[PDB]
Parts: structure tokens; sequence; C-alpha cells
């Protein structure tokens, strides 16, 4: 259960050379140390192949680089002669368990517990085709609602061992069924949950925020990640989701977060962000957004591919803040509050004001920045027009293909 | 995909017994399926597929962010060196 | 544990002084669950003057 997303978290973080050179070097001593003991024997040989191109590499048996910046990287033989051992070990154990449940009746309870230990195993090896399978035996045996609802969460846990979400969304799909069958509200909020980091591993969070912003208030934990990893996660969501207002309330005022307060490094950071985004001290501002750049949006997983998204919107939004209230500002005030140079300033404007969320022109020639209104009557006719283009767009669409028949 | 939603439109239009004849028609007219020539010329395509994800391969929500670079690295330059010119100003 | 051994008016101050750490952690939804548990062990009409102060 534990090592399975742990020794994973920990090896994304190593395979990057776009993290600090610290932050990777200790990273690489928790990986090594549980491939050794927990037995991660093949998901090692697979991570050999995860770098490539980046560096750390130091094996014997697999690729190398010319630079190895990690010495905590090593692969030995002893590993190999190890995996072979207690594989048959393992295997043989169980399998004369099975065939003792055959012989005399109690085989619709205990053969499914088995065969939901040697999946077990099987996901600890790093094989999700082989986890799934016995997993598969413990269905057809008739067991608990409880015990079914929990077995495909185990299997959907395997896709994120792999970083495939495709393969977390198909298997998560089956739960949705079984989930009102049992009618848990205690494996409900592991669904919360399941599916939150689903949702934050792909492009769009406006589904996460609500699952994770939920999963602070009861969590329930069976092979699902650390609540000070789970609070990390929904700040995020949070940021990208709300406004003003709303924002204050869910994620400064929580109970939850308020209890659990700051220790580590990549909570701090994303917390102390959040509340300079309402307070309006912009200056402290970017300071805690690049920190936000380097310990929280990259070592994470399901961010990795979002980071760069997700701190140019972070840009635009308290720009577009300031401006809100107001009409004229002048360049250097504005420069100034921010931390940089006029000349700077009017560069990261300029790639996005044609896309727009700012709404703002600037006047380079008078010395203002000048803030344009279009909010009236004139923005919600925009709105309607647009929608009822689709409508026209479909309306016809579908018409000229009957009208054919 | 193609104009217009390509997944609206996929779904208005299917296999007939009268239309199999005339998608053979269509595609001889030009001849080929018109997507062989590409395979060939570069005898194994290499796209843009190196500058991010969000790129020519690509199968989720694209980021807009392969017209632009990362900033990010950029903007940790232009604060420290925004800090010493100050100091002194 | 002390909770089966509940006949004591002494566990009125053990409340008050969860409500008090909740305070200054500065959440006041746990805050208001501990004042609860502290009426409720002062709802017994032994306890002293001084705890009811409090």
């Amino acid at each position: 259960r534990v090592p399975n997303y742990e020794v994973s978290e920990k090896a994304f973080l190593l395979t990057q050379s776009k993290v600090s050179i610290e932050q990777r070097k200790e990273a690489a001593e928790f990986v090594l140390a549980k491939i050794k003991e927990e037995e991660m024997a093949p998901y090692y040989k697979y991570l050999c192949e995860e770098y490539l191109v980046n560096n750390g590499q130091s094996d014997l048996e697999h690729d190398e680089k010319s630079d190895s910046l990690n010495e905590w990287i090593k692969f030995d033989q002893e590993l190999y002669n190890e995996l072979c051992k207690k594989n048959e070990s393992k295997i043989k154990e169980l399998n004369e368990k099975i065939q003792k449940l055959e012989e005399d009746d109690e085989g619709e309870l205990e053969q499914a517990q088995a065969w939901i230990n040697l999946g077990e195993y099987y996901a600890q090896i790093g094989d999700k085709d082989n986890a799934e399978k016995t997993l598969g035996k413990s269905l057809s045996k008739a067991i608990s609602t409880g015990a079914k609802i929990d077995v495909m969460l185990t299997i959907a846990r395997l896709g994120f061992f792999y970083n495939d979400q495709l393969y977390v969304k198909e298997k998560l799909e089956a739960v949705n069924s079984m989930i009102e069958k049992g009618g848990d509200w205690e494996r409900r909020n592991r669904y919360k949950t399941y599916y939150g980091i689903h949702c934050l591993a792909v492009r769009n969070f406006k589904e996460a925020a609500k699952l994770l912003v939920d999963s602070l208030a009861t969590f329930t934990s069976i092979e699902l990640t650390s609540y000070e990893s789970i609070a990390t996660y929904a700040s995020v969501t949070g940021l990208f989701t709300l406004e003003r207002t709303d924002l204050k309330s869910k994620v400064i005022d929580s109970p939850e977060l308020l209890s659990l307060i700051s220790t580590t490094a990549a909570l701090q950071s994303i917390s102390s962000l959040t509340i300079s985004l309402y307070a309006s001290d912009y200056a402290s501002y970017f300071p805690y957004l690049l920190e936000t750049y380097a310990n929280v949006l990259i070592p994470c997983k399901y961010l990795n591919r979002h980071a760069d998204f997700f701190v140019r919107e972070m840009r635009r939004k308290v720009y577009a803040q300031l401006l809100e209230s107001y009409k004229t500002l002048s360049l250097k005030s504005m420069a100034s509050a921010f931390g940089v140079s006029v000349a700077f300033l009017d560069n990261d404007l300029g790639k996005f004001i044609p896309n727009k969320q700012l709404n703002c022109v600037i006047d380079r020639v008078n010395g203002i920045v000048e803030t344009n209104r279009p909010d009236n009557k004139n923005a919600q006719y925009h709105l309607l027009v647009k929608q009822g283009d689709g409508l026209l767009t479909k309306l016809q669409k579908y018409g000229a293909a009957v009208r054919l028949t | 995909m193609s104009t217009d939603v390509a997944a609206a439109q996929a779904q208005s239009k299917i296999d007939l017994t009268k239309k199999k004849n005339e998608e053979i028609n269509k595609k001889s007219l030009e001849e080929d399926d018109e997507f062989e020539d590409f395979p060939i010329d570069t005898w194994a395509n290499g796209e843009t597929i190196k500058s991010n994800a969000v790129t020519q391969t690509n199968i989720w929500e694209e980021n807009w962010d392969d017209v632009e670079v990362d900033d990010d690295f950029t903007n940790e330059l232009k604060a420290e060196l925004d800090r010493y010119k100050r100091e002194n100003q | 544990e002390f909770k089966k051994l509940d006949d004591k008016p002494s566990l009125v101050d053990v409340h008050l002084l969860e409500s008090k750490v909740y305070h200054k952690l500065r959440n006041l939804a746990k805050s208001k669950a501990s004042l609860t548990a502290a009426r409720t062990a002062a709802n017994s009409i032994y306890c002293p003057t001084q705890t009811v102060a409090e």
C-alpha cells in the first residue's frame, strides 16, 4: 500500500534535471533505500529508461549519460537474484492456501482475500497487468459490496504509478456504478479524492477544486496519499478556479488548513502566495510565485504538465485584479509595486494582452497605462451573440443531413 | 480535425450501400488517400513534438503554451536585476 | 480513560484548555466544539466558583 506511490513521487523528482540540485539529491536517497528493502526490482529497471536524456544515471546494467549529477542511483546484481527467489517464494505459499480453500469449502471470502494479497505483491513489483488479473478472480467469488468497490480503486491506483491518465480514467467509470450499490459515504470520500487526483492529473481543474476542498473535511485513506499532500493540492485548485470573495472563505478561512499549519516547504510557499493574492501585497507576491514554481508545481506528477500554464495564468490574474481598481495608472508606479522595470513590464503585458484577460492598452507616449472598460450592456450582448452563433451552426448542420434523407 | 465540431459531423454521416460507391469515386478523383506521400518523403516523419506536449502530437486539451517559452526563468533574473539597480538609485 | 471515570468536576478545566489551544490555532469551528463539552462537564453543580468564572 505505502511504498507504491511514495517511491513513485521521489522517482519523478529524481528524473527531472529542471529541479534544484539539492532537491534531486534528497529524493534520490528515499528512492534507493526502498528498492532494496521492499523489492521494487522490476520498476527499478523501468525507471532507468525514464530519464534518458536527463541526467543522474550511474547504473551498472542500464544506460548512463556523460553527466552524472546523482550517485544515489546504482544497479546491483543482488537486486536481480533476490527477484528470482522472492518471486517463486510468495507465489508458492499462497497457491497452496488456495488449493486448501478448494478442498474444504471456505473459498468465497478467503480465496478472494488470497488473490487480493497476490495483486498487492504484483503491484509492489510494478506490474499493472498481472496485479489486475488477480484482482479479477477476487470479484468472481461472491463477496460484500464494500470489498468490490475497494478493489477497483486499487487497480486505478496502479494507473497513477506509470503516470497513465487514461488507465486511471477507464477504471473509474466502473466505480461510479458500484458506489451507490454499496451506498457508503466512507468509500465515496475515497472516490472524491481518487477522482480529485485524476482531475488534477488532466488539464482542467474546475472539477478538481470541487472534489478536493471537500476532501479537506473528511478523508478516509486506503492507498491514498498523505493528508499534508492532499492539503497542498487543494490550495493549487482553489487559486485557479475562484476569485477573491469566494477564495477567501474556502482556502484561508478553512478550519482544517488553519489546524494543520505549515511545517514543510511546499505547503508554506503555496499558502503564503494565496493570502497575497487576496491581500493586495503585490510586492511579496512574486517571491512567493517563484517559490511556487520550484517547490510545488514541478515535483508534482499531476502538475508537471500544468506548471507552465498555472504560473502564466497567475501573472494574468494579479495584474488584471489591479486593473479592475484602476482607470489610469502610471508605468513607474505599476512597475515599482511588482518590483520590475517599466521596459520589462511592457514586454510581459505585450504577450498577455492579445489573448486578453487584462482588458488594457498602454499609451507609451503619454506615459500612462490606460484601461478600457467593455463591461456594461455591451458585454452581455457579446456573450449572447457568440453563444447563439453555435446554435445556428448546429441547427444548420444536422438539418442538411435529414433533408438529404 | 475538420471544420465546426468534427465530432458532430462524423456521426451525421456513416456507410450505406449507396454511399460506398460515392466514397470510392471521390477518392479516385485525386487518386489514393493522399496520406502515403508524407510517409515516403520524410521516410518516417519528424514532427514538432519536442517543444512541449500541447504540440502536434497531443491527445489532451491544449494549454496554448507552444507559441511561447517559460518566462519564469527569465523573471528570476529580472527580479534580481531590478533589486540591485534600485538599491543605489 | 478518565471519561469512564467521569465523576470528577476537574475535567471542566481539561475541556477549557483544549478550547484555548484551538483559539490560538485561530479556528473557532473547533473552539466551540470543546466549549460545548466544557459546559457539559460544568453542568454538574458541584464545580468551584473559580472554574465557572473561567
